[PDB]
């Protein structure tokens, strides 16, 4: 009955379809603790299998919690899941190892790529927003009051771009 | 320096029209003239001295 009460909490977690972060590893852990010593005496292999299925979901739930998310879906056996499913995923994310952990490392990299791309998009805004600081000369025209402040940004950004160029994750936005 | 100043008068007449940074850096007339005007000013600077 406790094995059916765990299969229901999983079906409830399936119906939820939302990033599982805390409750999934807790519900499966607390029961499996009082089940391990009992399941040897209980025997009933269907209960141990359900406890095994509850443990695998507790593992997959921590892994579960953009272009990087679509690339994540790709290396797990799934297609616009992290799109259509992260929205409303019954048990596609939960179902989908070393090939899993290698995929996870390819998404953390894809997450770092995007974070640098956002950093470059931040640069592009401030160059547009800024305007050469024109100061009084009498009009007997105007002149650049501070070029040095803009020169500091040029080298700072050139150094940031050179620092990004050294990272392996620059290659897509390296152009 | 009568003529030189006109070419510089026109650069700062062009600066009012388009004031953004990325334009002024890439702007056609202003990129090409600063090297030329510099040699023209430096030659009138050295001649004054």
């Amino acid at each position: 009955d406790s094995v059916i009460k765990n299969i229901q909490q999983f079906k409830e977690k399936s119906w939820q379809d939302v990033s599982l972060a805390k409750m999934e590893e807790d519900a499966g852990k607390y029961g499996e603790q009082c089940s391990r010593l009992p399941k040897d005496l209980k025997e009933w292999q269907a209960y141990r299998d359900l406890k095994n299925y509850i443990d695998s979901l507790r593992e997959q739930l921590p892994l579960i919690i953009p272009r990087h998310w679509e690339k994540i879906k790709e290396i797990t056996n799934t297609k616009l899941n992290y799109e259509n499913p992260d929205q409303f995923y019954i048990e596609e994310i939960m179902g989908a190892l070393d090939f899993r952990e290698d995929i996870e490392d390819i998404t953390e990299s894809a997450d770092k790529q995007l974070k640098i791309r956002t950093g470059l998009d931040e640069i592009n805004l401030y160059w547009n927003d800024m305007q050469f600081q024109f100061g009084i000369w009498g009009k007997r025209m105007l002149n650049g009051l501070i070029v040095g402040t803009i020169l500091e940004r040029l080298e700072e950004d050139q150094l940031q771009l050179s620092t990004f160029n050294s990272q392996r994750h620059v290659t897509p936005f390296k152009a | 320096f009568q003529g030189i100043d006109k070419n510089w008068m026109k650069i700062m007449e062009k600066a009012v029209e388009t004031k953004k940074v990325i334009p002024c850096c890439q702007n056609d007339m202003l990129k090409d003239f600063l090297p030329d005007l510099n040699r023209k000013l430096e030659d009138c600077q050295k001649m004054l001295e």
